[PDB]
């Protein structure tokens, strides 16, 4: 299949780059989860080599810079909570860094490559490893509290699901097409549910609203589950590894073929579909100023109207391309290119 | 054209002749692996034998 | 002549004094086979006789041969032992 | 090459070419029959003609393959004696060599496996189908093959006589007495056996062999 | 209601008889609506019918049906990465093949079954499509198209753990690669399943050889990128501590060889544990028992680990079993060679206790013969016996003859014809036979050679040679140059050990020279012989009868005859004249060839080759000039024309005989010559030294099944020829032909092919170090040798 040509869009507004800053050499051609984080008007970004920086959110100027490096192979999203910056690496290490100076707070060895984005909740840091282990680390000292074992297929897709938490229970997807809910007191299993259909069936990060869990398998189904039992309520024959947005009573997602869709929250019936970006390797979508924004591997950003689904703007940003997710929070839109440059989009 | 390939040299082979056992001793007991049974000699041999495949509807 | 190289020629059953000493009259045929192994030669002409020949021909030294001959009865029981250690 | 015509006329042309004597074009037609139209009414005759034509080109491995296929696929067939005879013919043809035959080389000391396979096939034919028209020729070929195998054994015995391995000579001639007692080479081997016995000073055995020689010689 | 008779329509080749056999109902049967429904369902279920419909009358029923078309042919297109045979095999195994019908819906399953093949091969994005074309008869021709996608490549090989060794050092030994050096023309990052298992075992062995006895691989993960272009491999390990081997205890049934095995199991104190070393110990114990005839011993080693002391106690249990005997030795595959030609090489006897080393020696002696392409040996236990085996040698014969025929340049001297046949295993009898001939306007030549290598059972060799040579410069006796020669050789050879043999022989030679051109070296020799011809004319003649004693020695331990990969061969040959001969001289020449494999598979090999020659007269005489050494050509130095290297003739100014203008002449006074003239005509010398260094490599594009027929090489050749009796004082104005230091050198590439006519050699060489009068020949072709 050929890659779709760049669409012809008459921009209704002119987006511009507020600032940019280089961060080492980035991730390069290695498929990874590493992406910037925003907290208290400070941006934290890293690169696979082991460099980590703190950036002023409204100017891009450097605050502190440190190296964790032999490369560290940092591959796990940057997460910030309570004065600590959390990064996982493919050497099976999870680092906690002080936000004030970037010094190592604690360093702990885990069961495998910490590909997933660290998740912080109830005084624990949740890590999902390539070898199928879900582990909880105390956020203070970094000691491992409990571990959960999950079955691994013979062949899988690179990357790991990041858990989500609700009412003391962590919901996480599995590489074998299962969604699992575990009690966070000791990691006791609450329920487990397969969401694939009758082959690769890896799972994405779930989302919970009003007691319903939404999950999405690679070739499998988009499905809504009961948060208590895990019983399937409805399902649709759609598949993806990218994160999906649940807002109000709509679901926005980009399928495995890079098709952008809007779905109703109940029943999952389709509202609209955009197909012009087909087979352009898109990032996970984000909502910003009422529009849906996605990057592509050629370095363009596409602005999509959430009502009908047509393009409203198009801009060329970086020559290296965009693999990892963009970040929107506190009125700022951030994205990091493959070469490692971090952009502020306005 | 119709005949077998090779030559009729096999038809010139000398006839077989059994050995006589001296008195007071036996000859080694023979294996059956190469016993040639007695059969009718009415068939054609050598170039006279037709080897084209037999017709059958 | 002695200048021409010749490889060693071995023939027959490998015999040792310890092995030969274990043979007794009245032993069963399978017991003799167990003691010495299978003989490579035997009478083809109507007697139950086993021949153990231990023959070594070095390249240019003189040949040596030990011959042990075992005669069994019709029932397979050893009845006579004949040992010629040389020549 | 072969047209897309139905099996009838392509088989007719195969018969025409086979009668003409151009075995290769006959094979091109018959293989088209075999490949395009399996289990057709002509399949049995096509396979028989294929065996014959392969044998005439001297495409001997293909003849072996076709014969084995026919035997396996048709355990009983009113013409199986023919296929057994052709099996024997192909095995006995594999035992020949044109260049050595021209110079008059006695080949009996070359690899005897093909002659042994030919003996197996012809013997099975003759004791399986005694009234078939191929049995007399098969019997003649069996006599020839027995002589050839005995000669191979005799040559091995003669070599070991020259080397001085007397146990090997005795055992080879004993095997010849068991397997080919009625052949000329077995008569030729007896003095070798007697000499081998005398070399080991097994006089009592050598006297027996001498008695056999005296009783049978004339 | 009754089935009055069977009725069918729309079918042409499906038999109504089989249909009657098959359905629940047939002619004459009373039938009901349920039975009719079952019958039509069965007709649908026949598979070979497309659809069925029925017509019902008041009393009986009729049915019409459509035949399902049969496959006429199967065709493929695309599939550049994989050729058609195994695709055909997979498709036929899927239930669709020529001569049988298919339903249109079956393509939905065939396409998945085919795409799964590329999925397994390593192309996950591939897609397939098929089209069917109808025939005039009811048959379908199937066209199938493969759109093979991008092949996936390895992105990273990560090892988790491995605190003792770095990841790069570990994966440098793996067959899979995630990075490729800039300069590699071959090798690729493409992933393969069964290769990963070998690399895992390689990692295991790497750690076990360094004393990490409790190493294990915990788990391994393979993952794809979402676009399915990249592969990630992760290996998780627990290496533990390293242990030192405390000691070895051997127990069991030693069969009296306890001391030898104790020597085999000896260790130094404090050595680290090593898996491959204990495996070598077990294999050496088996090998030792095999020499004494114990063909099937049980050898098992059990390591015992001390947790606190971190030392290994090794227990080896050995049971020798029975001593085995050889009952028969058999040969298979020798369609051309006599049984005796192979049996004479045996070191294991029939009817004697087995020696495995003797069997191996027989295999090696067969390989050294050069009569066979391959040699294999199998030791088969005799069924029903406890202690007897048969030994079977399996060989494939190869062409041992060479047919050297050629045509010379059609210069003004006329066409030249050369022919010859050389055969090492004549008619499978083991005799070596050679016939050579040459016809030219000037020259007629013939040579015949016959050797029997086994004139006696012990390997004494006997052979003889005849030759006739006759060169006439013109078809007249009008004082033109002539050279006539003939002779005989007879030689007796015998071995002195497994690898060395000696030769002795007698020879006769006649030489008759007439009307020679005056030149310095020949006439220095003529003075040495007591002749005093005049340098101003060509009216001269010289005749000699010579008898020589021939001697030789050859060492040969090459691994095989035709394309050696290991071992060396050294050959010495020499002559001395017997008293009573006209000439009085000696001559000796030495050849050596050594092969060093730099590869485990012996595909990369270094060959060292050298040649030496020296001869001199004995009394006041000199060595005859027709016994001189020559260098240059495909045999010695490939960049140079044959026999060009060495001294060049110096002619005296003399009256040419048979003189006619429009011809080139050297120092001809008819043309006004007045002083000695230097020439490019090579004359040879009595001293010679040649050396060559070669690098043997795999052939870039030949397939594995033909690799043994081709050899390719890069070479560096050097050589020199000089005259030890050249008096440089009398001839100060001319090159000093006594100087040995004028070394010619060349480099190039050679290609050897075992053709139907014998070995063919092609080479291109650049002679980058030359001297005056040397003639270059960059491209060369040769037959034989």
């Amino acid at each position: 299949v050929k890659m779709s040509p760049l669409p012809t869009v008459e921009n209704q507004f002119t987006p511009t780059t507020a600032w940019s800053t280089s961060v080492g050499s980035g991730i390069g051609n290695f498929y990874s989860n590493l992406h910037p984080a925003l907290a208290d008007n400070v941006v934290y970004a890293a690169d696979r080599a082991g460099l980590v920086k703190a950036l002023n959110a409204d100017d891009g100027k450097e605050i502190w810079s440190v190296s964790l490096a032999e490369p560290a192979l940092l591959s796990g999203g940057v997460t910030v909570s309570g004065g600590h910056v959390y990064i996982g690496s493919e050497k099976a290490q999870v680092y906690a860094l002080n936000t004030s100076d970037g010094t190592v707070a604690w360093q702990t060895k885990v069961a495998g490559e910490a590909l997933s984005r660290p998740v912080v909740s109830d005084g624990l840091v949740l890590i999902h490893t390539s070898n199928g282990q879900l582990q909880a680390l105390n956020e203070a000292d970094g000691a491992v509290k409990w571990t959960v074992n999950l079955d691994m297929p013979s062949l899988s897709l690179r990357g790991e699901s990041a858990p989500t938490t609700a009412f003391g229970a962590a919901v996480v997807g599995g590489d074998n097409g299962r969604v699992s809910a575990v009690l966070m007191e000791q990691g006791q299993m609450i329920w487990q549910q397969r969401i694939s259909q009758a082959l690769s069936d890896v799972d994405t990060t779930p989302v919970v609203v009003n007691g319903v869990v939404f999950a999405l398998a690679y070739n499998g189904n988009l499905t809504a589950l009961d948060l208590r039992s895990g019983q399937i309520m409805w399902k649709r024959e759609l598949g993806s590894v990218n994160d999906f947005i649940v807002d109000g009573n709509r679901i926005y997602l980009v399928d495995q073929n890079d098709r952008v869709m809007a779905l109703t929250i109940d029943g999952g019936v389709t509202l609209w579909t955009q197909s012009d970006l087909l087979h352009r390797l898109l990032t996970s979508p984000v909502l910003y100023n009422g529009n849906l924004v996605v990057g592509d591997s050629e370095g363009y950003l596409h602005w999509i109207n959430v009502e009908d689904g047509r393009f409203v703007a198009q801009q060329k940003v970086d020559s290296s391309g965009f693999q990892t997710e963009p970040v929107a929070a506190d009125g700022k839109l951030l994205i990091q290119a493959k070469d490692g440059t971090v952009y502020s989009i306005t | 054209k119709r005949q077998v390939s090779g030559d009729e040299a096999y038809l010139e082979a000398a006839p077989l002749a059994e050995l006589h056992a001296p008195a007071g001793m036996i000859l080694p007991v023979t294996s059956g692996d190469y016993a040639i049974p007695v059969t009718n000699g009415s068939g054609a041999v050598g170039k006279a034998l037709d080897i084209r495949p037999p017709a059958q509807p | 002549e002695r200048v021409v190289y010749r490889p060693d020629i071995n023939q027959g059953n490998y015999l040792t004094a310890n092995d030969v000493s274990k043979i007794r009259v009245g032993m069963t045929q399978q017991q003799v086979a167990y003691a010495l192994g299978t003989p490579l030669m035997s009478d083809p002409f109507g007697t139950n006789t086993w021949f153990y020949v231990f023959r070594q021909q070095p390249g240019h030294e003189g040949v040596t041969q030990q011959t042990l001959t075992l005669t069994f009865n019709s029932s397979g029981v050893l009845t006579n032992i004949d040992n010629k250690p040389a020549l | 090459e072969v047209p897309d015509n139905p099996p009838n006329e392509i088989y007719a042309t195969a018969q025409q070419k086979l009668q003409d004597g151009n075995w290769r074009q006959a094979i091109t037609q018959l293989e088209a029959l075999d490949n395009r139209y399996p289990f057709g009414p002509y399949s049995q005759q096509v396979q028989l003609d294929l065996i014959y034509a392969y044998y005439k080109n001297a495409d001997l491995p293909l003849a072996q393959a076709a014969i084995d296929r026919f035997i396996r696929l048709n355990p009983t067939h009113p013409n199986i004696d023919y296929v057994m005879y052709m099996r024997g013919l192909t095995n006995m043809a594999l035992d020949d060599s044109a260049l050595q035959g021209f110079f008059g080389v006695d080949r009996s000391d070359r690899d005897p496996q093909h002659a042994r396979a030919a003996f197996s096939d012809f013997s099975k034919l003759v004791r399986g189908y005694p009234n078939s028209q191929y049995t007399t020729d098969a019997t003649k070929r069996l006599v020839f093959l027995k002589d050839r195998l005995a000669k191979y054994e005799y040559s091995v015995a003669e070599y070991y006589t020259e080397r001085g391995a007397w146990v090997a000579v005795v055992n080879r001639v004993e095997g010849m007495l068991r397997d080919y007692p009625d052949t000329q080479a077995t008569r030729d081997a007896l003095p070798l056996m007697e000499n081998a016995y005398r070399q080991m000073q097994m006089n009592a055995q050598a006297e027996k062999v001498a008695k056999i020689i005296a009783a049978n010689s004339s | 209601f009754v089935v009055k008779d069977i009725h069918f329509e729309g079918l042409q080749r499906v038999a109504v008889g089989a249909a009657l056999l098959s359905m629940p109902v047939r002619t004459g049967d009373t039938v009901n609506d349920e039975d009719i429904s079952n019958t039509i369902r069965a007709l649908f279920a026949t598979g070979n019918f497309e659809d069925v419909r029925v017509l019902r009358d008041g009393d009986t029923l009729l049915v019409q049906v459509k035949e399902r078309p049969t496959i006429a042919s199967i065709t493929f297109s695309g599939n550049k990465s994989v050729k058609d045979d195994m695709l055909k095999q997979n498709l036929e195994a899927s239930g669709v093949r020529v001569g049988e019908s298919l339903d249109r819906t079956t393509i939905a399953d065939i396409e998945k079954g085919l795409e799964d093949f590329y999925y397994s091969v390593g192309k996950y994005s591939a897609s397939v499509k098929a089209v069917v074309t109808p025939l005039p008869r009811n048959r379908v021709d199937l066209k199938l198209v493969f759109q093979e996608g991008v092949s996936a490549e390895i992105q990273q090989i990560n090892i988790v753990g491995n605190h003792a060794f770095t990841t790069d050092e570990l994966i440098s030994h793996f067959q899979l690669r995630d990075e490729v050096p800039w300069w590699n023309v071959v090798g690729d990052r493409k992933y393969q399943k069964q290769k990963l298992a070998g690399d895992l075992e390689t990692l295991r062995s790497y750690y076990l050889d360094r004393g990490y006895a409790r190493f294990n691989i915990d788990s391994t993960q393979v993952s794809l990128t979402p676009d399915k272009k990249g592969i990630y491999v992760t290996v998780n390990i627990t290496e533990g501590d390293q242990y030192k081997l405390s000691g070895v205890e051997v127990s069991g049934n030693l069969a009296g060889h306890s001391a030898e095995i104790e020597q085999l199991t000896k260790i130094e104190p404090g050595e680290l544990y090593n898996g491959t070393k204990v495996t070598k110990m077990e294999d050496d114990i088996k090998k030792l028992l095999g020499r004494y005839g114990y063909a099937y011993p049980r050898v098992q080693s059990m390591p015992e680990i001390n947790d606190a002391d971190k030392t290994v106690k090794l227990r080896v249990n050995v049971d020798a079993g029975n001593r085995f005997y050889v009952r028969k030795i058999r040969f298979e595959g020798n369609d051309t060679s006599k049984d005796a030609v192979l049996r004479r090489e045996m070191r294991q006897m029939e009817g004697a206790w087995l020696g495995s080393d003797l069997v191996d020696q027989g295999k090696e002696r067969l390989n050294r013969l050069g009569f066979f392409e391959t040699v294999d040996t199998d030791t088969q236990r005799v069924p029903g016996s406890p202690d007897q085996v048969d030994v079977v040698y399996k060989v494939k014969e190869r062409n041992t003859g060479s047919f050297n025929f050629g045509i010379g340049y059609g210069t003004e001297s006329g066409v030249s014809f050369q022919a010859g046949v050389q055969q090492d295993n004549w008619l499978g009898t083991g005799y070596a036979v050679g016939i050579n001939g040459t016809k030219n306007d000037y020259q007629t030549y013939a040579e015949l050679s016959v050797t029997n290598p086994y004139f006696t059972v012990d390997g004494v060799s006997l052979g003889g040679r005849l030759f006739y040579n006759d060169f006439q410069a013109d078809d007249a006796d009008l004082s033109d140059y002539t050279n006539k020669s003939y002779g005989t050789d007879v030689t007796l050879g015998f071995p002195i050990n497994e690898y060395n043999s000696l030769r002795a022989g007698l020879g006769y030679v006649h030489n008759s020279l007439s009307n020679m051109q005056p030149q310095v070296a020949m006439w220095r020799y003529l003075y040495s012989m007591g002749e005093h011809p005049s340098t101003s004319d060509q009216d001269n003649s010289f005749k000699t009868d010579d008898f020589t004693f021939n001697y030789g020695w050859t060492y040969n331990k090459l691994d095989r005859g035709y394309f050696p990969t290991d071992g060396s061969r050294v050959n010495l040959t020499g002559k001395v004249t017997i008293p009573g001969s006209d000439n009085e001289y000696y001559k000796v020449t030495l050849d050596t060839a050594t092969y060093v494999p730099i590869d485990d598979d012996h595909k990369w090999v270094v060959l060292g080759r050298t040649r030496w020659g020296y001869g001199d007269g004995l009394g006041g005489k000199e060595m005859p000039f027709y016994e001189n050494f020559y260098a240059g050509g495909s045999s010695t130095v490939r960049g140079f024309q044959s026999n060009t290297i060495g001294p060049k003739a110096v002619y005296f100014p003399h009256q040419a005989s048979n003189y006619d203008p429009d011809y080139d002449y050297e120092c001809a006074t008819q043309d006004g010559a007045k002083d000695l003239c230097k020439s490019d005509d090579a004359v040879g010398g009595n001293a010679m030294a040649v050396a060559s260094l070669e690098f043997i490599t795999p052939t870039p594009f030949i397939s594995d099944k033909y690799a043994n027929s081709v050899r390719t090489s890069f070479f560096w050749d050097m050589g020199t020829v000089w005259d030890t009796n050249w008096d440089s004082s009398q001839y100060s104005g001319y090159p000093d032909y006594s100087d040995p230091s004028n070394i010619r050198m060349s480099a190039g590439i050679a290609l050897q092919w075992m053709s139907p006519l014998g070995p063919l050699v092609f080479s291109y060489a650049q002679p980058f170090k030359k001297y005056d009068g040397d003639k270059a020949e960059q491209f060369q072709f040769n037959i034989g040798k």
